[PDB]
């Protein structure tokens, strides 16, 4: 099958506590919660989007502003079918190394927040890569990371 | 005219172009166009030997957000495929960060060579001047390592080669890897009169077959 | 002396073509062409404010819109009076290596950015150091550069 | 009350704790403490060999801004003052990047070790178990960079120093190097019946003639 999202761990977040909420490219989410609805979807700007990470993280953007816990939301892809999908091919060609060859399906994209006292500025730290247990230093030249020449969000709010 | 020739290109592409530089010219050109006819997340790979081409190739040419590498054909390979999948292909235990030393080692046997590289970190040359060992080590990672095929085949649609007459049989495997069991279209250029660095390692037999007994490969005069 | 700004070579600015006007700690900008100053402001937020760099250059960032021409704009630092000066150990301090044991007076702290053309957002690329032949490559934990623990801009603005 | 003795502190401590642990606690409230009392850029370096030690250090503390060091000796100084400095103290030759093996060498001359460590790459140790040659290094790094001796004496004011029985004379004269010619503060804790690491080549000898000998450090008694 395609490339297609698997699962996102959001823990820490806004209002997520521990959630591990399975994905599949086309996704909707409703319900109850307005609230809890525009977290999750600026959980996903925060994870993808440039246009997001770059304000950081604030004292409001933790799970009961307790700033002693860590964000740390974690989406998994799947990857195959890797002769004919564009998007795996567009996928893992930024990716250099962190590829172990045991697992080549699987894709963790994390995201490690840790708030400092000192500056009171939550600094997004993205650890992207294919197993978590081990994670190889991401490139981030400047303000573009690696990751912003694979997945770009396109938000859409009349 | 063969400007229209140039212009319409079509896969591989052989130029039997002359002395006094001229391929230069003709590289960038065929950069340009297919910098500009693209437009997909395939990126391109120029490599040349010489220093100064690179770095006259990378100043008239502009700032490109898809990374595309100019650089020696050593250095290309020890740079974007030896260095990050070394532990995934041969374990962590094997260094990743290293310097290229060719005047250490000077061993005899292909099994030393092993030993030494694998215990001691020295990575050098074989006692004989022919072949080189970097790339025999490239076939080796690419070919127990799915990761790094699906990199080069996802990364690069079409390498460029150049001075491909100083080309072995190691690089020649490579290239020629890649262009089979990897389907990526490669762009060689070659002078059959430019055969002056033979004692350092060059054996263009391979690349005159090609010329004669492939059919792949078209040729071109240029004037 | 006590550490002192000493230069900063602002090039391919939005109107600064190519100046080196030097500097020292406390410093006076004034006389015609607002927007001239306005800029030079703004240079100085791009160089040393982390809440300016996130929003990178635009087209109207560069001199006369020329996307081709590359913003540098280097800061130079003189450094002295090691054992007594605060200012020069916080400086000294978050830089590991890249200071040549030749020259550890001169410090420059230059902006390389290019515009690509298809994403249309030019990025700031730090490169700091102590010679200009030769750069190591800068930490860049994620947003907070190694930078922003040393140079802070409170803007005053009424 | 010891507690009090323990919080009013004052320039170097010395604490001759019991065993079972015991340090640990002491360490995490002095180190704790000098955080919060502080209010400049000054760091903090607490080292230990034991790398569950350093692990359960970092997870019981917050994150901090300010960079805090935590880990290993060698590591410690392989790390911040070996990596970034030996290019600039010893020219651009020598390598930056490396990985510590102590059974490549074995050697027995001091100029043989030189000579192995500037040309083929490789770091050990000497066939001698006493005196580790990595803390040797660093002092002969500081001594001829002033780029090394400024980033030492502005980045940490007091450096942390755990089970120093351990240490033998190297790391011993590089503590005071860091201690006299840059005038850092030290904390060092250490048992004198943890003396078991002889044969690994510890010799506390001079940690007790600092006991003795030296005024500057005073004895506390911990129950």
């Amino acid at each position: 099958g395609p490339m297609k999202f698997s699962n996102i761990t959001i823990k820490n977040f806004r209002n997520f506590e521990k959630v591990n909420i399975n994905l599949d490219n086309k996704n909707v989410i409703f319900g109850m919660n307005d609230i809890g609805k525009t977290n999750f979807l600026y959980a996903l700007r925060f994870l993808l989007d440039k246009e997001i990470r770059k304000f950081g993280f604030n004292k409001s953007d933790y799970h009961k502003h307790d700033t002693s816990k860590k964000i740390e939301i974690i989406l998994t892809l799947d990857l195959s079918n890797y002769e004919k999908d564009e998007d795996t091919k567009k996928l893992i060609s930024v990716v250099k190394g962190a590829r172990t060859s045991a697992n080549a399906d699987v894709f963790y994209i994390a995201l490690e927040s840790k708030y400092d006292d000192k500056e009171l500025y939550g600094n997004i730290i993205l650890k992207w890569g294919s197993e978590l247990d081990n994670l190889i230093d991401i490139p981030g030249r400047g303000n573009i990371n690696a990751l912003d020449n694979v997945f770009k969000v396109i938000y859409i709010n009349p | 005219m063969s400007r229209e020739q140039i212009i319409k290109d079509g896969g591989n592409i052989l130029v039997t172009a002359g002395a006094g530089s001229g391929k230069t010219t003709i590289l960038v050109s065929k950069i340009e166009a297919d910098l500009k006819e693209n437009k997909t997340h395939y990126s391109i790979a120029a490599v040349t030997f010489t220093n100064k081409a690179a770095k006259e190739i990378e100043g008239r040419l502009g700032y490109s957000s898809r990374g595309n590498f100019i650089g020696t054909n050593d250095g290309f390979v020890e740079s974007e495929i030896i260095r990050p999948f070394i532990k995934d292909a041969f374990g962590n235990d094997y260094p990743d960060n290293f310097t290229a030393e060719y005047f250490d080692n000077q061993f005899a046997s292909y099994d030393k060579g092993l030993q030494v590289l694998k215990y001691q970190n020295i990575l050098g040359t074989y006692s004989n001047p022919k072949k080189n060992f970097k790339f025999q080590l490239a076939l080796d990672i690419l070919k127990k390592s799915l990761v790094a095929r699906q990199y080069i085949f996802s990364k690069y649609f079409k390498i460029f080669i150049d001075e491909y007459q100083d080309s072995d049989k190691d690089m020649h495997n490579l290239f020629m890897y890649l262009k089979d069991q990897l389907k990526i279209k490669l762009f060689i250029v070659g002078d059959p009169k430019q055969s002056i660095y033979i004692w350092r390692g060059a054996e263009p037999e391979n690349f005159n077959g090609l010329i004669e007994n492939s059919t792949d490969f078209n040729k071109y005069h240029l004037t």
